[PDB]
């Protein structure tokens, strides 16, 4: 097992240098292998960027390499990306990837988003969406957090801590027309379940530094 | 610059079926293409080593095929688990290159919409706009439509909406509509409705609120 797990700041602005450092748990980056980044812009496919071998010696995808260096810290056992001169072609999904000699890719980070904006970063509101029944009904009641007026992306949603995961869908944020991303999540619970238990929506927005838990009820 | 060209680009199987996947090379790479799946906001999962390699902890349901220009990924007997976008990869020479994608999208069978509304809070109410939101939740296909009305004034233009993926157990869309009003315009009317068209639905449904 290995694990990479990737960081940097979401919003950069345009025309600034895009910083990413992926810490590498379970095994050593001079050990062996080679440190891949890869990105995915929304909607798009997979661009391989470059890498930094065990030894420390580095290669890039053209296209790219004349405003983007890749380094490590051996003591701290993470590489880092550098991109400067950024653009909106660089809005995308950031991934650690450690590449055997196949040369396939056995191991990937979750991946970070970083969108290239000018705007400022806006902390969401959160509404509830009441359940659609009582806990006296007898069927499916249906329940939801409405996560609005943020930027930038992600959001993350969970209910009642994590421990709530069947019979749960988010949607993908919107753009609304303000400019400001915005979604839903709901929940369907038996309806007798609504007198017994409590349902909360935990909302967790890194950029702005927001966590927030509503509790839904009637 | 090898460039991978997969086929098709998006694909509807019935489950318990077979989908079939291609590559065509840009030169020949004989053995040295890799296949990922990759679900919605994952990292991708090799699949395919060389090119007809299994890795371990993947369903023998996988295999591959082809050499040189032309490779093929076979996944035998379509699980809703496998609803995802599949790429291939090369390892002929640098750089790294991987194809579009597939999406593969499972066809079962008709499922009908279940629908609800929900009335903006007081909370959001009282900070100056109303959102009213309806849920049509599980259904198939995805093709459905969602009108607006209040106090039976069809709306249009301030509505918005947003559909799940494909879910990965019983294969089914939600959906989300919003709409967005004043604070001001909402109490202008009383009673709110989200009517559905859809075909697993025999007629349209209203849902709606009052007050």
């Amino acid at each position: 097992q290995v694990q990479l797990q990737e960081s940097g700041p979401g919003l950069v602005k345009p025309s600034d240098t895009l910083s990413l450092t992926c810490a590498v748990s379970g095994y050593s980056i001079t050990g062996g292998y080679s440190w891949h980044w890869i990105r995915q812009p929304p909607g798009k496919g997979l661009e391989w960027m470059g890498y930094i071998h065990y030894s420390g010696y580095t290669d890039f995808n053209p296209s790219l390499k004349t405003r983007i260096t890749i380094s490590r810290d051996t003591s701290k056992n993470q590489f880092s990306l550098k991109l400067s001169s950024v653009t909106a072609v660089d809005t995308a999904v950031y991934y650690c990837a450690r590449k055997d000699p196949s040369d396939a890719f056995p191991y990937w980070g979750q991946g970070t988003l970083v969108t290239v904006s000018s705007a400022s970063t806006k902390g969401p509101s959160v509404f509830p969406l009441a359940p659609s029944s009582k806990s006296t009904s007898g069927g499916t009641a249906a329940l939801g957090c409405l996560v609005k007026d943020y930027f930038p992306e992600p959001v993350t949603v969970s209910w009642n801590s994590g421990a709530l995961t069947s019979g749960v869908h988010t949607f993908p944020a919107v753009l609304q027309s303000s400019g400001l991303y915005s979604l839903s999540s709901v929940v369907t619970v038996p309806s007798s379940s609504l007198g017994t238990q409590t349902y909360i929506c935990n909302v967790n927005h890194k950029p702005s530094n927001t966590k927030v838990d509503k509790r839904v009820e009637p | 610059e090898i460039v991978l060209t997969q086929s098709p680009d998006f694909q509807s199987v019935t489950p318990k079926e077979k989908v079939t996947i291609t590559c065509r090379a840009s030169q020949s790479i004989s053995d040295h293409l890799h296949w990922y799946q990759q679900k919605p906001d994952q990292s991708p999962k090799l699949l395919i080593k060389y090119a007809s390699h299994a890795i371990s902890g993947v369903p023998s349901r996988f295999s591959g095929s082809g050499s040189g220009t032309d490779f093929t990924l076979t996944i035998n007997s379509l699980e809703a688990e496998d609803a995802a976008t599949y790429y291939c990869q090369q390892g002929h020479s640098f750089p790294l290159t991987f194809g579009g994608g597939t999406k593969v999208e499972i066809k079962r069978t008709v499922a009908a919409p279940s629908v609800f509304i929900f009335p903006p809070s007081d909370e959001q109410l009282k900070s100056g706009t109303a959102s009213v939101v309806c849920l049509l939740n599980n259904f198939y296909p995805r093709e459905a439509k969602v009108q607006w009305k209040v106090d039976n004034a069809l709306q249009s233009g301030n509505s918005q909406e947003s559909v799940t993926e494909q879910d990965s157990k019983d294969s089914t869309y939600s959906l989300s509509s919003t709409l967005t009003l004043s604070k001001a315009d909402y109490e202008k009317h009383k009673v709110y409705a989200c009517e559905v068209t859809h075909q697993g639905l025999s007629s349209p449904v209203t849902k709606s609120f009052n007050r």
